[PDB]
């Protein structure tokens, strides 16, 4: 087509979605991790994670207001990944890299799994 | 704005 | 902080939100324009438009599944703006620029209003 | 990935 494109549009949209999350506006699901609860928007979770995409396209699960993650999932690793989904920023540290990678593998967040693998290979 |  | 950032994350999120819109997945509102109906996600509309932000933060309107726009709003101008919200791409043409600018002013989409003003000033 |  002959469209023009606003370079900062996608980043501005994500920033506003994160502001709605912070203020708990239109959040439609609670993710339960080892008795730690995280409120979010189903559509953002689906846009970022192959696991949430599969969960919320399921005819029965699409209607659930609570999702319980596998007990092996670490709440801090989840929290870091949830922050990444809404900001593009990943708080990756020596002390959390193993939990973050295991959580990203479970959530099916391929780009996060890739950078964790590379950061681990650099330390060996 | 840009030409994509 | 000491975060790393994935450059393409925001664009990938928006692309996936547009794919959900195309497949009518988790759309939670119908926008009615001169008897033309557009399905969308309330959160994306709020992230892009000052008007939708004000509508869906209202305690009564946040719960509506149908929103009727002012009868002066042109469906094509709305359609072009809805596409912009989900893609960052604006199909601005000599034949639609007046309708697009009037719709962007009503929807409170300041960056769109700005480029329309500039494109009109160049033609005078 | 970049340093923001
Ligand atoms: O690593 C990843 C990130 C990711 C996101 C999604 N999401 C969607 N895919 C396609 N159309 C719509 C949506 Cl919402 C699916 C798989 C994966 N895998
Ligand atoms: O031009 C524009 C675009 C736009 C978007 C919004 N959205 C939000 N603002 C702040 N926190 C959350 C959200 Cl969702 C408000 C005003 C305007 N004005
Ligand atoms: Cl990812
Ligand atoms: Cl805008």
């Amino acid at each position: 087509d002959s469209c023009i494109q606003f370079t900062r549009h996608a980043s501005d949209v994500l920033l506003n979605l994160n502001r709605l999350r912070s203020r708990d506006i239109l959040t439609d699901v609670v993710i339960v991790v080892s008795r730690e609860q995280f409120r979010a928007h189903k559509t953002v979770l689906m846009a970022c994670s192959g696991l949430f995409y599969s969960i919320f396209t399921d005819q029965l699960k699409c209607n659930l207001s609570v999702i319980n993650l596998d007990p092996e999932i670490n709440p801090e690793g989840f929290c870091i990944l949830l922050d990444f989904m809404y900001t593009s920023r990943l708080n990756l540290r020596e002390g959390n890299i193993m939990a973050v990678m295991a959580t990203a593998m479970y959530l099916q967040m391929e780009h996060v799994v890739d950078t964790c693998r590379k950061f681990i290979k650099a330390s060996e | 704005w840009v030409i994509p």
